[PDB]
């Protein structure tokens, strides 16, 4: 668990897979492990850094409605990082 | 461009704090614009002078609060 850092195995099964194929039927083992996905780095790399950029599109909501350059710049600025970070 | 050379993992990196903390300053900063722009163009002057001040405030504020912040950041990853 210690060279896997990226997931958290969870639980592991002990099954059989025996298959009839076209040559005969052949006994089969399947050792089952369940991968959990770690989520601290989706966390910090994809959720918070867009509630950040979806925040900031809204201090423009506090700009005078004559000053549109400034509300402009926030919003298509955000919304252009935005396209890239899910890139 | 840092972290995409690392794996993902399950917990918070000094190199986190640091990128966190000056995405910060720099978020307060347009928050103080904003806050500054819009208490300035009030009619009455009583809010005026405010919006000229907290430029005044921020100037030093903001330098000195990220001084400190490297101050402590130091001390508690340079170990
Ligand atoms: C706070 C989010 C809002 C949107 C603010 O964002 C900004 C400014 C604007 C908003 C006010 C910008 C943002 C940083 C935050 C400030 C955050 C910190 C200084 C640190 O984190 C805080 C909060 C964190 O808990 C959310 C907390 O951890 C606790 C609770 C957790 O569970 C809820 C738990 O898991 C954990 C174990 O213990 C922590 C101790 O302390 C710092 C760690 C954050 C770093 C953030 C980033 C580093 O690189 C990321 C990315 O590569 C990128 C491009 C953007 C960055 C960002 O997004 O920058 C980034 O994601 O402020
Ligand atoms: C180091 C350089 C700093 O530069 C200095 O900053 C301060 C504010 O932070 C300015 O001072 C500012 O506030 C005062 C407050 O009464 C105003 O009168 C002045 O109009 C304004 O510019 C100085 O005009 C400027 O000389
Ligand atoms: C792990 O545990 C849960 C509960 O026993 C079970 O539902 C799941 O199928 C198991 N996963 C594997 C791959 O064994
Ligand atoms: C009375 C206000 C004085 C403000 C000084 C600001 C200096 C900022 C330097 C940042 C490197
Ligand atoms: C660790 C976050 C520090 C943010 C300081 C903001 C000061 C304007």
């Amino acid at each position: 668990s210690s060279s896997l850092p990226s997931f958290q195995l969870t639980n592991t099964s002990t099954t059989y897979c025996t298959s009839v194929t076209n040559t005969g039927i052949y006994s089969c083992l399947r050792t089952t492990i369940q991968l959990k996905r770690e989520f601290s780095f989706y966390l910090l790399q994809l959720y918070i850094p867009s509630c950040m950029l979806v925040i900031v599109s809204w201090v423009s909501f506090w700009f005078d409605r004559t000053a549109i350059p400034a509300r402009v710049t926030l919003g298509v600025t955000t919304l252009l990082t935005m396209t890239a970070q899910s890139a | 461009g840092i972290n995409s050379q690392l794996p993902p993992v399950s917990y918070i990196k000094a190199i986190d704090v640091w990128i966190g903390a000056c995405m910060t300053f720099i978020f307060c900063a347009l928050l103080e614009f904003a806050l500054v722009n819009h208490i300035a163009n009030a009619g009455t002057t009583e809010w005026n002078d405010i919006s000229k001040r907290v430029d005044l405030i921020s100037r030093a504020l903001f330098p000195v609060l990220f001084f400190v912040f490297n101050i402590l950041y130091w001390s508690r990853f340079g170990h």
